[PDB]
């Protein structure tokens, strides 16, 4: 089956800048007799269904703005918005219907650059109500950073933490271009009560040294 | 390999539909 | 005007089977093929197979075979995937595709998209969430604000809303996608920044409602003493 690679998977763009985006396809995908690339390139924003934008590796579809163009043939293809608009932030994907199976990219995902902002850091202890039941949730926040990539790392009487949290992230703030985070410690009663320490490390690119926040179970 | 019958049947009835 | 119109959400649980339908409009249905596409939440699409619809004959990918069935119905227009012994691994939206037919060839783009199937496998029953809260406190500021929110935990299936002093709070909302837990439920964390000043004077309330248990639930977020 041919492979479709899609470099990079990722990319913080500005508004009114060229955006190129790159596709690999392990087989070539010139036909010899039409020389044509069976080759498509899809748009598909966050929970819409795809869009068709450039097909033949440089035909672009009816209705799809000027500013999107295709390039390439064989191996290499090359998506170009040559000034890129909010409304083209989603995530691009290339297709070969050269042969069966027809197989799809990865996608590349279109954020808007901004900024290095240092995230705000809150810890929360499990709640009274929740530690009748058995279990017991702590919380670690960070809120409004860039970029994305962040670490948080969960401590417990500064033991390391593994495979007990659970991590989500929201999606970029359309007016401050942020993201936050919210990072899952969940143990029994029995086991929270066998420590006394609670902290989330937060590493990340605006903040010179790791911050963090803990507290100590049962004090206020 | 272009033996193949979901593609040899697709332009027989093409031309049978054309 | 084309339209490829697919079935609402399905909620299955596990070794069932699923029929999502696929109904076209604005074009002779037997002059374009369907194409099934399956894509995993944050994942990339996953080519299923194709039918000719006009000559029935259909065209599976490898991976498919024995798991998608690929029906079509010339009288009513409408093109059909059939999923069987469904798992968690089947859990994905399920796009159907419409794609060219010239000079009697099958490859080629997909040109017309429809909005995707969700299909869902699980074996959990439906359970309204628990709301606790994410106290805050003026000893507690990071940024120049404190911080407050709600902890939706232990509920199923999707979704859940969550709203702060009934719609009034807005500014500084942050409400997560829920994670799905190893028991089979989903918890999310709804959270506000505040100022530290006004934690005595201002009253902030999580309203949290799960439409599936005809759960509503409404949690006052208070200082610790």
């Amino acid at each position: 089956d041919i492979v479709m690679s899609q470099s990079p998977s990722s990319l913080a763009v500005s508004v009114g800048e060229k955006v190129t985006m790159s596709c690999k396809s392990s087989q070539s995908l010139l036909y010899s007799s039409n020389q044509k690339n069976y080759l498509a390139w899809y748009q598909q924003k966050p929970g819409q269904s795809p869009k068709l934008l450039i097909y033949w590796a440089s035909t672009r579809d009816s209705g799809v703005p000027d500013r999107f163009t295709g390039s390439g043939s064989g191996t290499d293809f090359t998506l170009t918005i040559s000034s890129v608009k909010a409304e083209d932030l989603a995530v691009y994907c290339c297709q070969q219907y050269y042969n069966y199976p027809f197989t799809f990219g990865a996608g590349t995902k279109l954020e808007i650059k901004r900024t290095v902002a240092a995230p705000s850091v809150f810890i929360f202890p499990p709640s009274d109500e929740q530690l009748k039941s058995g279990t017991a949730s702590v919380v670690c926040l960070l809120n409004n950073f860039y970029p994305r990539e962040a670490k948080v790392q969960w401590k417990v009487d500064n033991a390391l933490q593994s495979g007990n949290s659970q991590e989500s992230v929201t999606e970029q703030d359309s007016k401050d271009s942020t993201y936050s985070l919210s990072s899952t410690l969940t143990l029994s009663k029995a086991d929270y009560e066998k420590h006394k320490v609670y902290a989330c490390e937060v590493t990340h690119q605006g903040l010179s040294s790791p911050v963090t926040k803990s507290f100590n179970r049962g004090e206020c | 390999s272009l033996w193949n019958w979901f593609n040899i049947t697709n332009w027989l009835w093409y031309i049978k539909k054309k | 005007q084309v339209q490829l119109q697919q079935s609402g959400t399905d909620l299955v649980r596990p070794g069932t089977s699923v029929k999502v339908s696929c109904k076209a409009s604005g074009y002779a249905f037997t002059t374009y093929f369907i194409e099934w596409v399956k894509q995993r939440p944050g994942q990339g699409l996953e080519w299923i197979g194709v039918i000719n619809p006009g000559s029935g004959i259909p065209n599976y990918n490898e991976m498919f075979k024995g798991k998608a069935t690929l029906t079509a119905d010339k009288s009513s227009s409408t093109a059909y995937l059939h999923l069987s012994s469904l798992t968690s691994d089947d859990s994905a939206v399920y796009f159907c595709a419409r794609a060219p037919y010239y000079y009697g060839s099958s490859y080629y783009y997909f040109d017309v998209w429809g909005a995707g199937t969700t299909v869902t496998v699980s074996s959990a029953s439906t359970k309204g969430p628990s709301v606790f809260p994410l106290a805050p406190s003026s000893k507690s500021t990071s940024g120049g604000t404190a911080a407050l929110g709600c902890l939706v935990k232990d509920y199923f299936p999707e979704p859940v809303t969550v709203s702060w002093n009934s719609g009034a709070l807005t500014s500084g909302v942050h409400t997560f996608p829920a994670v799905l837990q190893s028991s089979g439920l989903y918890s999310l964390s709804s959270v506000v920044t505040v100022p530290s000043s006004s934690l005595g004077t201002q009253t902030y309330i999580c309203n949290v409602n799960h439409k599936p248990s005809n759960t509503k639930v409404d949690k006052k977020v208070e200082p610790k003493s």
